[PDB]
C-alpha cells in the first residue's frame, strides 16, 4: 500500500478491489455494462430503491432516527478482537490497535 | 369595493399602478386567500393546510408557495407576480397572514408578519445575462456564495428623538436606497442633531451576500 | 380490634410510656411519622424511631427491641398479616397499627387484647363475621362449615387495596388533641397526594379526601387571617388549587414537564419519533412560543402564565385529554418558596428511592424524612433535582421497553422484563420505583397499542435484584381502565403459583403484589400464572 500505520488504522472499513481474470464473471460484467450503456442512452437478486426515495430515506434515517446500544454480547467481540490482534501480529497485514473495536460499535449503529 | 370580475384587462395601465390601486388590490387579496384555502394536490390533499400547520408547529414565519401551483390554479396572480413583484408580494404577505390567523388565532404572539416565498419560478437567468430589461422584475439565478456579512440589525421603521424637546418623530420606512433623514420636528421645527430611539424603533435582520457564477459554469481562463 | 377513639384509647395510653415507631419506606408513612413525632415532641414522649423497609427487617428490629419496649406503633405496615404469628410477641406487649393496606387480616381484626388497629371504621371494610371464621352428621356439618370458611375467607383475602391515608388519620388525631399545626396539615396533604400520585386510591376517594382537607385548610387560613388582616411572609400559607396534572412544572421547563409527565407522554406517544410533532401541534394550538416553552417556568414571560391553566384545559379538551386539571394544594412561605403537594411527593419519593450507592437505604430514608421539615429546604430542592432525573430515566426506560417490544401479552396478563446491565436498571431495582415504572409503562402501552383486547389486560413486570443470590423483583399491576377500582389479585395469585410450583418465592415487601423470586423459577412461576388466571 505504501501508507503507514497511523493513517491505515484511521480507516474503519478497508477494502481491496482486484481485477483478476474469471471468464464467467467477465461475461456477466460485460453484459451488465453493455446493458447499462443501452439503458442510459440519451433516448445479488434483490431490487433497489429509486434514488429519490433513497435520498429521502437517508436524510430521515440520519436526522429523525438515533440508534441506542443496550447490549452487544461483549464476550464474542472481545474474543474476536483478541485473536484478530494475534493474527495481525502474526502476518503483519494490517495494524489493529484499539480502533477496530470502536469500528464494530459504529458499524452496528 | 365591488369584486372585479376581470383583473386581466389593465385598461391601459401598467401592472404596478394597476395592482397598487384599491380595487385590483382587494381582488388579488381575495384570490390569494382562496388559492391558499382551496388548492389541492394530485391526491386531493390540501397542501397549504399541511404547510401552514408545519410552519406554525415550528414557528418559522415564512411560507413557500410553488409558482407552478400558483400558475396552474390562479393564472392572473402568476401573470402579475413577476411584473410587479414587490407590490404583489406585499399583498400575498397580508393574505397569508389572514389565512394563518384563521388557522391559528394565537399566532400573533409568535409573529406579526408572514413572508411568502416563491419557488420554482420558470424565469431562470444566468448572472452573465442580466440586462436592464430585468429591472424591477422577479428573476431567478444560480451561483456560489463567495461573501457574507454578519447578520446585522437594519432600521425598518425608525423613530427619532427631537434634538431639543421630548417629541418623537413619526415612523419613517427604510428603503435600501439611502439614509433616511428625519426632516424637521413638527412640534417646534428644529432640525438639529436628531438621534434614533432604539427602544421604539423597529429593526430587521440584514445580511448582504455576494454570489458569483459557479466555477464549472464559467469558461476556462 | 379497631380503636374507636384515637385520643382516648391510643394517644392517652402511649403518652405515658416509652414507644417504638416502626415506619415503612413510603411518603405517606413519612408524613404520618412526622405528625406523630411532632405530637410526641410536644408531650415529651420518649419515643424511638426505626425505619423498616420490609418484613424481615421489621422482625429483626422487633427481636432487637422487644425486651425494652412494651408499646409499638407500626406506620404503613402490619395490618395485612398476622402480626402475632410474624413477630411472636410476649403476652403483654401492645401493637398499634396505623396502616393503609387492605384487607385487614382477620386475626388482627378479632384479636381483642394485643393488636389495636388505628383504622377508620367507615373505610371500605367488609370483614366476615367471627362465627363464620372461628370456632357422623355433626362432624359432617363441621367439615361443611370448614369448606364454607375456606370459600368465604378466599373471597375476603382475594383483592388487596388501600384505605384512608395514615397521614390523614394522624392529622385527625392531632385535630382532636387540638395540636394541629399548619405544617401537620401540609404533611397530611402530602400523604394523600402520595396515595394519589402512586394510584393507590380511586379518583372518587381522592376527591372526597380532598374535600375533607379543604375544610381544614380553610380553618387554618382563618385562624389569624382574613381579607384585611394578613400575616408576615414568613408564615406558611396552604392554598387549595385546581392546578395542572403536569409534574414539577413550576421547577423546570413546561417542555420538560409535558415530556416527562406520564399522562401527556402516554397520550402524545413521545417514546415514538412521531409523537414530538403531536406535542408541537398541541403547543401551536395553545399559541405558546417554543422558546418560552423550553425556558424554565420561573424565567418564562409572565404574560403567558396568568391564564396558562385554563389555556391548557381548553386545548386539552379539543385534543381529547378531558381531565388535565386536578384538585390539589400548594404551600407558600417566605418570598420565593412555593411547592405543589405533588412536587413535595416526588422530591421525598426520589430521596427515598435514590440511585446513589453510598450510604444505605436507611440513610436515604433519613434524607427523605429530613427533607419534609422546612429547616432542610436544601434537602427538599436536592430531592427535586433527583426527581427530575428519576422522571427522565422513567421515560427513557418506557421508550426502551415499547420500542424493543419487551411488553408481550401472556394471555391473562401482559409481561415485561428489565435486563441486567441495561440503562437505569439499578435505579429501578427498588420495588417502589419499579411499581411506579410498571404503572407508567402500562398507561403508555395502553395508549400505544391499537388492539382493543390489549387495552384491558393487567401487567406483570420483572427486574433484576440480586447476583450474589441470583433473584429478581416481580410486581403485579391491575388494568389501567378509567372504570378501575384500584384493586388487584396478584398478591394471592403469586403465592398460589409459588406453592403450585414449589418455587423459591420470598415475600419481604409490605405489598403482597411485590415479591422476590429466584431467577431460575420465573419460567415455571409464569407458567403457573397463565394456568391460574386462565
Ligand atoms: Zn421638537
Amino acid at each position: 500500500v505504501d501508507l503507514t500505520e497511523p493513517i491505515i488504522s484511521r480507516f474503519d472499513i478497508l477494502c481491496v478491489v482486484r481485477d483478476t481474470v474469471d471468464p464467467v464473471q467477465d461475461e456477466m460484467l460485460a453484459r451488465f455494462v453493455v446493458g447499462s450503456h443501452v439503458r442510459h442512452h440519451p433516448s445479488y437478486g434483490v431490487e433497489p430503491l429509486p434514488q429519490e426515495v433513497l435520498k429521502k430515506y437517508i436524510i430521515y434515517a440520519k436526522e429523525r432516527v438515533h440508534p441506542k446500544l443496550n447490549q452487544m454480547d461483549q464476550d464474542k467481540v472481545a474474543k474476536m478482537y483478541s485473536d484478530l490482534r494475534k493474527e495481525s501480529m502474526a502476518t503483519g497485514s494490517i495494524p489493529i490497535t484499539v480502533r477496530h473495536i470502536e469500528s464494530m460499535i459504529r458499524m452496528a449503529e | 369595493i365591488e369584486s372585479i370580475e376581470n383583473l386581466e384587462d389593465l385598461k391601459g395601465h401598467s401592472v404596478r399602478e394597476w395592482v397598487s390601486m384599491a380595487g385590483p388590490r382587494l381582488e388579488i387579496h381575495h384570490r390569494f386567500k382562496n388559492f391558499l384555502r382551496t388548492h389541492v394536490d394530485s391526491h386531493g390533499h390540501n397542501v397549504f393546510k399541511e404547510r401552514i400547520s408545519d410552519m406554525c408547529k415550528e414557528n418559522r414565519e415564512s411560507l413557500v408557495v410553488n409558482y407552478e401551483d400558483l400558475a396552474a390554479r390562479e393564472h392572473v396572480l402568476a401573470y402579475f407576480l413577476p411584473e410587479a413583484p414587490a407590490e404583489l408580494l406585499q399583498i400575498f404577505d397580508e393574505a397569508a397572514l389572514e389565512v394563518v390567523l384563521a388557522m391559528y388565532p394565537k399566532y400573533d404572539r409568535i409573529t406579526n408578519h408572514i413572508h411568502v416565498r416563491i419557488s420554482h419560478l420558470p424565469l431562470v437567468e444566468e448572472l452573465r445575462s442580466l440586462r436592464q430589461l430585468h429591472l424591477n422584475q422577479l428573476i431567478r439565478t444560480s451561483g456560489v456564495v463567495t461573501s457574507c456579512t454578519g447578520v446585522l440589525p437594519q432600521l425598518s421603521m425608525v423613530k427619532y428623538n427631537c434634538n431639543k424637546c421630548n417629541f418623537v418623530l413619526g415612523p419613517f420606512c427604510q428603503s435600501q436606497n439611502q439614509e433616511v433623514k428625519p426632516g424637521s420636528c413638527p412640534e417646534c421645527q428644529s432640525a438639529g442633531p436628531f438621534e434614533v430611539n432604539m427602544e421604539e424603533t423597529i429593526y430587521q435582520n440584514y445580511q448582504r451576500i455576494r454570489i458569483q457564477e459557479s466555477p464549472g459554469k464559467v469558461a476556462a481562463g | 380490634m379497631f380503636v374507636s377513639d384515637f385520643r382516648k384509647e391510643f394517644y392517652e395510653v402511649v403518652q405515658s410510656q416509652r414507644v417504638l415507631l416502626f415506619v415503612a419506606s413510603d411518603v405517606d408513612a413519612l408524613c404520618a411519622c412526622k405528625i406523630l413525632q411532632a405530637l410526641f415532641q410536644c408531650d415529651h414522649v420518649q419515643y424511638t424511631l426505626v425505619p423498616v423497609s420490609g418484613w424481615q427487617e421489621l422482625e429483626t428490629a422487633f427481636l432487637e427491641h422487644k425486651e425494652q419496649f412494651h408499646y409499638f406503633i407500626l406506620i404503613n405496615c402490619g395490618a395485612n398479616v398476622d402480626l402475632l404469628d410474624i413477630l411472636q410477641p410476649d403476652e403483654d406487649t401492645i401493637f398499634f397499627v396505623c396502616d393503609t393496606h387492605r384487607p385487614v387480616n382477620v386475626v388482627n381484626v378479632y384479636n381483642d387484647t394485643q393488636i389495636k388497629l388505628l383504622i377508620k371504621q367507615d373505610d371500605d371494610l367488609e370483614v366476615p363475621a367471627y362465627e363464620d371464621i372461628f370456632r357422623t352428621m355433626r362432624r359432617r356439618q363441621r367439615r361443611e362449615w370448614e369448606a364454607r370458611r375456606r370459600d368465604i375467607l378466599f373471597d375476603y383475602e382475594q383483592y388487596e387495596y388501600h384505605g384512608t391515608s395514615s397521614a390523614m388519620v394522624m392529622f385527625e388525631l392531632a385535630w382532636m388533641l387540638s395540636k394541629d399545626l399548619n405544617d401537620m396539615l401540609w404533611w397530611a396533604i402530602v400523604g394523600l397526594t402520595d396515595q394519589w400520585v402512586q394510584d393507590k386510591i380511586t379518583q372518587m376517594k381522592y376527591v372526597t379526601d380532598v374535600g375533607v382537607l379543604q375544610r381544614h385548610v380553610s380553618r387554618h387560613n382563618h385562624r389569624n387571617e382574613d381579607e384585611e388582616n394578613t400575616l408576615s411572609v414568613d408564615c406558611t400559607r396552604i392554598s387549595f388549587e385546581y392546578d395542572l396534572r403536569l409534574v414539577l412544572y413550576q421547577h423546570w421547563s413546561l417542555h420538560d414537564s409535558l415530556c416527562n409527565t406520564s399522562y401527556t407522554a402516554a397520550r402524545f406517544k413521545l417514546w415514538s419519533v412521531h409523537g414530538q410533532k403531536r406535542l408541537q401541534e398541541f403547543l401551536a394550538d395553545m399559541g405558546l412560543p417554543l422558546k418560552q416553552v423550553k425556558q424554565k417556568f420561573q424565567a418564562m414571560d409572565i404574560s403567558l402564565k396568568e391564564n396558562l391553566r385554563e389555556m391548557i384545559e381548553e386545548s386539552a379538551n379539543k385534543f381529547g385529554m378531558k381531565d388535565m386539571r386536578v384538585q390539589t394544594f400548594s404551600i407558600h412561605f417566605g418570598f420565593k418558596h412555593k411547592f405543589l403537594a405533588s412536587d413535595v411527593v416526588f422530591a421525598t419519593m426520589s430521596l427515598m428511592e435514590s440511585p446513589e450507592k453510598d450510604g444505605s437505604g436507611t440513610d436515604h430514608f433519613i434524607q427523605a424524612l429530613d427533607s419534609l421539615s422546612r429547616s432542610n429546604l436544601d434537602k427538599l430542592y436536592h430531592g427535586l433535582e433527583l426527581a427530575k432525573k428519576q422522571l427522565r430515566a422513567t421515560q427513557q426506560t418506557i421508550a426502551s421497553c415499547l420500542c424493543t417490544n419487551l411488553v408481550i401479552s401472556q394471555g391473562p396478563f401482559l409481561y415485561c422484563s428489565l435486563m441486567e446491565g441495561t440503562p437505569d436498571v439499578m435505579l429501578f431495582s427498588r420495588p417502589a420505583s419499579l411499581s411506579l415504572l410498571s404503572k407508567h409503562l402500562l398507561k403508555s402501552f395502553v395508549c400505544s397499542t391499537k388492539n382493543r383486547r390489549c387495552k384491558l389486560l393487567p401487567l406483570v413486570m420483572a427486574a433484576p435484584l440480586s447476583m450474589e443470590h441470583g433473584t429478581v423483583t416481580v410486581v403485579g399491576i391491575p388494568p389501567e381502565t378509567d372504570s378501575s377500582d384500584r384493586k388487584n389479585f396478584f398478591g394471592r395469585a403469586f403465592e398460589k403459583a409459588a406453592e403450585s410450583t414449589s418455587s423459591r418465592m420470598l415475600h419481604n415487601h409490605f405489598d403482597l403484589s411485590v415479591i422476590e423470586l429466584k431467577a431460575e423459577d420465573r419460567s415455571k412461576f409464569l407458567d403457573a400464572l397463565i394456568s391460574l388466571l386462565s
